[PDB]
């Protein structure tokens, strides 16, 4: 995250850190005690699918404070329409091996109904994006979780002000000062409405970040609510990766 | 009704045939008798931040 602030410990309690062989891979969002939403592209190059870990309650990566909860990732579900190394359909649903325990530091973000998200949330101007990604373009990643308030653009307005599909949206700033960045992919774009926060976007990717003339690109979660809900009602299948039809 | 002002619902809204509307709440919340408001029914409902909810409790 470029140009944000430290998320005070416990104020982003749905944020997930994904690790592969102990190394930072991506962010994610907790939506229930065993389900995490992330970005499909995070998994394009995984060799050993059995060394993926999700960490909840993380804040400062330099220390252990006892609020962290680690779980193995049992399933990574990706839409059939996602093509590796691209932006369209950049979403993954992850099933944890064992539920996390909800605590003051570990709380799911609400996955909204489609109608509500389309009719109401999509018109809330500012939303929060968070992660342990780079603090600057071509810079070091953050040790403390960072958060940034970004405004959402209508797609016509994105294209004028800069292919953005109906499965994406733009949000952020075009002056290079404030953006999501490498290391933040998969993390939440969370939208507040009448006292509750909802998942509306997933940090996707682009070439570099905080680039004058360019906005951050987010997966438009409202297009996937039904797809996610059906999968969360399904039984697990052997083998970590699952490609599931979309729609 | 639901397309305007969220139908007055705090959370989810469904239209029915007639001048009818039903609000609903996410799991972990229940609908109050006003037919619009949602109140938590569990300790850690989705989309609420406990350390801030307790700062205002
Ligand atoms: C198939 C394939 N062929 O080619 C490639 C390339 C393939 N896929 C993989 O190599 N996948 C592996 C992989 C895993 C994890 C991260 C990454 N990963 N690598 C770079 C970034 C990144 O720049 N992210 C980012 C984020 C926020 C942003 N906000 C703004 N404005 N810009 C932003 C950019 C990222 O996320 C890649
Ligand atoms: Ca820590
Ligand atoms: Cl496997």
């Amino acid at each position: 995250i470029v140009g944000g602030k430290v998320c005070p410990k416990g104020e982003c309690p749905w944020q997930v850190l994904l690790l592969v062989n102990g190394a930072q891979l991506c962010g994610g969002t907790l939506i229930n005690t065993i389900w995490v939403v992330s970005a499909a592209h995070c998994f394009d190059k995984i060799k050993n699918w059995r060394n993926l870990i999700a960490v909840l309650g993380e804040h400062d990566l330099s220390e252990h404070d006892g609020d962290e909860q680690s779980r193995r990732v049992a399933q990574v579900i990706i839409p059939s329409t996602y093509v590796p190394g691209t932006t369209n359909h950049d979403i993954a649903l992850l099933r944890l091996h064992q539920p996390v325990v909800l605590t003051d530091h570990v709380v799911p973000l609400c996955l909204p109904e489609r109608t509500f998200s389309e009719r109401t949330l999509a018109f809330v101007r500012f939303s929060l994006v968070s992660g342990w990604g780079q603090l600057l373009d071509r810079g070091a990643t953050a040790l403390e979780l960072m958060v940034l308030n970004v405004p959402r653009l209508m797609t016509q307005d994105c294209l004028q002000q800069s292919n953005i599909t109906e499965y994406m949206f733009c949000a952020g700033y075009s002056d290079g000062s404030k953006d999501s960045c490498k290391g933040d992919s998969g993390g939440p774009h969370a939208t507040h409405y009448r006292g509750t926060w909802y998942l509306t976007g997933i940090v996707s990717w682009g070439q570099g970040c905080a680039t004058v003339g360019h906005f951050g690109v987010y997966t438009r979660v409202s297009q996937y609510i039904e797809w996610l809900q059906k999968l969360m009602r399904s039984e697990p299948r052997p083998g970590v990766l699952l490609r599931a039809p979309f729609p | 009704i639901c397309v305007n002002e969220n139908g007055g619902c705090e959370q989810y809204c469904s239209d029915h045939t007639g001048t009818k509307r039903s609000c609903r709440c996410h799991e972990g919340y229940s609908l109050l008798a006003d037919g619009v408001s949602c109140t938590p029914t569990v300790e850690y409902p989705c989309g609420k931040i406990p350390i801030l909810e307790k700062r205002n409790a």
